[PDB]
RNA sequence: CCAAAACCAGCCUCUACUGAGCAAGAACGAGGUCAUGGUUUUGGCGGAAAUGGGGUGCCCCCACCCGUCUUGAAACACGGACCAAG
RNA sequence: GUCAAAACUUAUGGGCUCACGAACAAUGGAUGACGCUCAAGCCCAAUUAGUGCCCAUUAUUCCUUUGGUAAGGGCGAGAAAGUGUAGCCCUUCCGAUGUAGAUGUGGCGUGGAGGUAAGGACGAAGCUGAUGGCGUGAGCCUCAGAUGGACCAGCCUCUAGUGCAGAUCU
RNA sequence: CGAAUCGCCACUUCUCUCGGCGCCAAGUACCUUCAUAUUCACAAGA
């Protein structure tokens, strides 16, 4: 009885998930025609656009965890960066912004494109449960940890982490921070910032690539 | 990176593309330059790593 | 890794092949990836190492298993 | 397929006659061997023990078991082919001529028999 | 090489407020290796002039430059740098290629060697391509001549690498390697 | 019998990229022999060149010069000086090495007619020097660091030299001939190979 | 039947040995066995002295050079099949379809030719950067 | 027991926009691999073989005498010839 | 560049340089050595080229161990309601360095005792050991003595004059 | 005494600023031996 209403559920959800992901597709392919459109209307208005900010960065623990500050030290704490290819995507707020600009020697971060957040939750992600650490296989996975008739799919979790969510902290935090590899064919330098020609610090949109070598 | 060959069409500096499409085909200077054995160890090398 | 003892043992075709008996031995590996931007490349030979004898030495790569 | 084959032996027990080989660990500020650096003898710990599964089984795949007695083997009689009676050294040749003809018929092994 | 130095014209402003409702926009010729740091320099400009700030401001545009052609020409880079040796030492020098962006990277090379400056010291004043007489320098002028012709003299000519070979015959090219 | 050596001619090249490179192969097992060692090149003017080897000169144990460092002045000995400072001299597996090269001043008797000799285009001096700054040849700054054979060797390489043009000309009858024979083996019954010898320049 | 035998080792190539008894000749690929099994190449035997016999992929070099031969019925070659008159007669009766379907190509005198070739490695060789 | 090949899984590697460029997205195809999992196959070896251990040597590589007080010990700082019993 | 893994001395990059040049007065001799000079130097930029590679106790991943007073499931031979053992079984997760020091340990080991169980003249203890085996380890066990000659291991509980390379220790 | 090694040559083996050949018929004609050595395994052969 209850060994096929778990079907009626795992079935009830990939329905979901189709459709839930139908719509994020959507989402993104009319979102940013849309913001094709006013860009390109500018272009022929003789006109500038300017396109709306960052809403979420993808914070990347750079530099080890040997002689950090203590004020470094605990913004990396609450970054949940304690280690070294740490990732988290925190979301761009001047709270945030003043706790990045504290401690981007130690950090290299960006606007991570749709791809790069694919990549991380699909491969690299991880939900806490029961505090352990699980790995993303199911949405089973997904729809247990977070008891939200919002957040179901995989899908759900990528839209949240990009688009900048209403749950963007109810989802991200659900996900252990990403334990990605180190960037294949290097870094530049951890001690310079990005625009030294180094590592550390915003990035901007570079980072997917940064990023992408990693994950 | 270049090696100059003996081969020299006279020509002005700057010139436009189809000029020279134009000229090198009055000369042939590159049909000649095959013609040479210089220019056929090139391509028999280039043949039998093909 | 060709190489040989100072003793017979014994061979892949011990039995079969008499002809094969030398105290000639040989230590088998796979290239396993390249190494560095020259030709040089990485070879495991099986789970041991190879002696350090065999450095500076008569290494055999085949050609197999064939690819092209 | 064990981690390490060799006694973690104690540290210098080489040059002295007297040390026993048997480990004992490494103090002193200055010990090479507990400061641990990479060239030095290594120190037991947890990393090394043995796969769990695979632990305490001897290469016949037997875990060996102390037999004194005829009377043993019977605690052996049902789970012959987990445990091998090892019969004690200090039993007779007189007896171990009643354990191993007895260990023959029950179908126990044993280690020295 | 490709350029150094991509070509970047970042735009930008100081964000509107009650306190300044329609700000100037600012267009700005940059010569970054990346619009990230294109994007930084442009900042940099922002208030060191502007006295408006990175935090303060939007950048509008940050998209690279279209190259005029490919026809070689020749280029009035004009280029401010900073050293400890000289603090800010204004000089127009002229340098012959492709590109706005090659003759800027090739005057931070030329720069960076005469001069341990290092690419954030400097800052390019303006990239005139030049017509061939307004170049006073005498250096490039060797090559404007429609009639130049020079040798290639004590060429080091390295094989193509997949040919190349530690030992040779003598008098050959067998490889002994 | 003879081993798989390659005789190096060491004429005109760089003489601590030459000691580089062949103290690498040496490594790499090859059994090379080195020659013309006399005719090393060195950067710079034959007096920056003295200078720094009379400061190795310099160098001597005062306690017993006798078991000090010892500054051997043959170009060759130079030249297996400066390539076992390049290889492992201490381990066997470079003590070994250096054994493997054999230098020698000229080219000797015994090696020459042995083969073609092998060159090194990476330790070429006209691949390394600037063409028109200064050089050392090696057995010319020697002489004047007390190398007593630098004459004996040029009556040597006068020797074999003109003995060498004298077999090149011994020969040219029969190199004319295969020459000629060969030529002509291209008119011969070869017909649908003449074609698969013209494609790929044959 | 399944078969992931490389495309490169197609029925009636030629094919190198890389290994075993017979390293270095030239070999056509006869047929690969019913399940993904090893080849079996022949010589012919009357070309390089190449038995009727099984080959692993991994141990020749397929060559793109080959011989259309489909109309060769190499269908004795079974598996169940592996010097004996039976067997002596089955490649009898095979390397002269074999053969013949080697003459039948323009430029069939060489393929004979070149079947009766031998591969080496000679120094100064670099078949990684050969085609075949 | 040693090998080798295969199969499956895993795993890994190898358009869009813009004005030719990117801050840009996948696809096809192929390779690698068991110090990855499961599927055998095929050969080689079989008084010996085989794996493991042990011993001795070598090779390449790594490696400062320990205890000690001390900020700091390889210290040109102290204690230290060997072993047994205590 | 060699030593030295990697540019088998890469660049189809720019300059600069002839004599030196490559983060924190006296034993002969130190860019680490050699050597390098169209650099193997310096500034700059690069990554196969106007169409990279090498090396960590690091990261990631895999296997194993151990810990968790961590999360769950379960109860041919096994399936124990369990802190801890040769762990009741399986699953997943996170941690692991460490002086002084603290603590744990069905942790090791010694002389003795209450028990239990057993062994020994077909050879106890002791000792010897290219005797292997087991255990991370302290150690245990077996084999062999061409050693010995009569005592004694296991297990639970009790006990202590209980574990030694170092005291200019006796 | 079993060995590791695996191109040769008086067409290179002078000098000073595509060497020839060899790679399975002593030749381009495939006459013609090769198996069971039974699909890798030191080439079992020099
Ligand atoms: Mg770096
Ligand atoms: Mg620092
Ligand atoms: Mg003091
Ligand atoms: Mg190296
Ligand atoms: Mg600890
Ligand atoms: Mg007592
Ligand atoms: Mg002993
Ligand atoms: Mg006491
Ligand atoms: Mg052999």
């Amino acid at each position: 009885k209850a060994i096929a209403a778990n079907k009626a559920a795992r079935v009830a959800l990939k329905k979901a998930a189709y459709a839930r992901g139908l719509r994020y597709s959507r989402e993104y392919r009319s979102a940013e025609k849309k913001l094709v459109h006013l860009r390109r209307q500018a272009k022929s208005c003789g006109n500038y656009y300017l396109e709306a900010k960052p809403k979420v960065a993808v914070v990347t623990r750079i530099r080890g965890i040997a002689k950090v500050a203590p004020k470094q030290r605990k913004i990396l704490q609450l970054l949940r960066l304690r280690q070294i290819f740490n990732t988290v995507f925190v979301r761009l707020n001047k709270p945030m912004e003043n706790m990045l600009r504290a401690v981007e020697p130690y950090i290299a971060y960006g606007y991570p494109s749709l791809r790069t957040v694919r990549m991380m939750v699909y491969k690299r992600g991880h939900l806490k449960i029961n505090g352990q650490r699980v790995k993303i296989v199911n949405n089973q996975m997904i729809e247990s940890k977070y008891n939200n008739e919002n957040i179901v799919c995989a899908e759900d979790i990528v839209n949240q982490i990009y688009t900048g969510g209403k749950h963007f902290r109810e989802v991200t935090n659900g996900l252990w921070p990403f334990k990605l590899s180190p960037p294949a064919g290097g870094m530049r330098q951890k001690r310079r910032h990005f625009v030294e020609g180094g590592d550390y610090g915003n990035r901007d949109a570079l980072i997917n690539r940064f990023l992408a070598r990693m994950i | 990176n270049v090696e100059p060959l003996k081969f020299s069409v006279e020509l002005s500096r700057n010139c436009s593309t189809k000029t020279l499409k134009n000229v090198l085909a009055e000369k042939k200077i590159l049909e000649k330059y095959a013609a040479t054995k210089s220019a056929r160890r090139i391509a028999a090398k280039r043949a039998f790593a093909r | 890794y060709v190489y040989h003892g100072y003793k017979m043992k014994r061979c892949v075709r011990w039995s079969k092949a008499p002809a094969r008996r030398s105290n000639t031995r040989a230590i088998w590996g796979r290239v396993t990836r390249p190494h560095g931007g020259s030709g040089a490349v990485r070879a495991k030979f099986n789970g041991s190492a190879v002696p350090a004898s065999a450095i500076g030495k008569r290494v055999r790569v085949y050609l197999y298993p064939s690819r092209i | 397929v064990k981690k390490r084959t060799k006694r973690f032996t104690r540290h210098k027990c080489e040059l002295f006659p007297q040390l026993s080989s048997s480990w004992r660990k490494p103090r002193g500020e200055d010990s090479p061997v507990r400061r641990r650096y990479k060239g030095q003898k290594a120190m037991p710990n947890k990393g090394y023990g043995s796969d769990r599964k695979t632990k305490y089984i001897t290469p016949s795949g037997f875990k060996n078991f102390p037999i004194h007695n005829v009377q043993d083997l019977y605690m052996l009689l049902m789970q012959n082919r987990k445990y091998a009676g090892v019969i004690s050294h200090t039993v007779g040749a007189k007896s171990r001529k009643a354990i191993v003809r007895k260990a023959h018929e029950l179908d126990v092994r044993l280690i020295n028999g | 090489v490709k350029p150094h130095l991509r070509h970047y014209c970042v735009v930008g402003r100081e964000t509107p407020s009650e306190k300044n409702p329609a700000p100037t926009v600012y267009k700005f010729e940059v010569f970054a290796p990346n619009f990230v740091v294109a994007k930084s320099r442009f900042w940099r400009m922002m208030r060191e002039k502007n006295k408006v700030k990175s935090t303060h401001g939007d950048v509008l545009s940050c998209k690279v430059v279209k190259d005029r052609k490919l026809a070689a020409r020749n280029y009035s880079v004009d280029i401010a740098y900073y050293s400890q040796r000289c603090g800010y030492t204004h000089m127009v020098k002229e340098f012959r290629d492709v590109s706005k962006a090659g003759a800027v990277s090739q005057a931070y090379h030329d720069l960076a060697s005469r001069h341990r400056a290092r690419y954030h010291n400097i800052e390019v004043l303006g990239v005139k391509s030049i017509p061939n007489h307004q170049v006073k320098r005498l250096s490039i002028s060797e090559y404007h001549a429609s009639n130049l012709s020079f040798p290639l003299l004590h060429r080091r000519v390295k094989a193509p690498r997949k040919d190349r070979v530690v030992f040779v015959k003598k008098n050959t090219k067998r490889a002994v390697v | 019998h003879r081993p798989e050596i390659i005789v190096v001619d060491l004429k005109d090249h760089v003489l601590g990229r030459a000691a580089a490179i062949v103290a690498k192969q040496l490594l790499l097992g090859k059994k090379i022999t080195a020659v013309r060692c006399e005719q090393l090149t060195i950067a710079g003017t034959e007096i920056r060149n003295k200078i720094k080897y009379l400061q190795f000169l310099r160098k001597r144990k005062l306690s017993n010069p006798k078991l000090g460092p010892f500054h051997h002045r043959s170009p060759s000995d130079i030249f297996l000086r400066t390539v076992r400072s390049m290889l492992p001299r201490y381990t066997k597996r470079g003590q070994k090495a250096l054994r493997q090269l054999v230098a020698y001043e000229g080219i000797p008797t015994n090696v020459v007619r042995t083969g073609g000799r092998v060159v090194i285009p990476k330790a070429q001096r006209h691949y390394c020097y600037r063409s028109e700054r200064p050089y050392t040849v090696l057995g010319n700054m020697c002489k004047h660091v007390g190398w007593k054979y630098s004459d004996v060797v040029k009556k040597l390489e006068t020797a074999r030299v003109e003995k060498a043009a004298r077999h090149h000309k011994k020969t040219e009858k029969l190199r004319a001939a295969w020459k000629s024979a060969r030529k002509e083996a291209l008119s011969k019954v070869s017909k649908n190979n003449l074609e698969v010898l013209k494609k790929f320049g044959y | 039947e399944y078969t992931t035998l490389r495309k490169s080792c197609k029925p009636g190539t030629i094919a190198i040995i890389l290994a075993g008894r017979f390293r270095g000749r030239r070999v056509v690929i006869l047929k690969q066995l019913p399940r993904n099994g090893p080849l079996v190449i022949s010589g012919p035997m009357k070309y390089n002295g190449v038995p009727i016999r099984r080959i692993d992929s991994r141990y020749i070099i397929a060559t793109s050079t080959k011989v259309d031969i489909k109309n060769v019925d190499v269908s004795g070659i079974t598996p169940d099949i592996f010097v004996s008159d039976a067997r002596a007669q089955l490649q009898k009766k095979v390397d002269a379809a074999l053969i013949e379907a080697i003459r039948k190509d323009p430029l069939g005198k060489e393929k004979a030719g070149y079947l009766h070739s031998v591969f080496t490695i000679k120094p100064g060789d670099a078949p990684h950067r050969m085609r075949w």
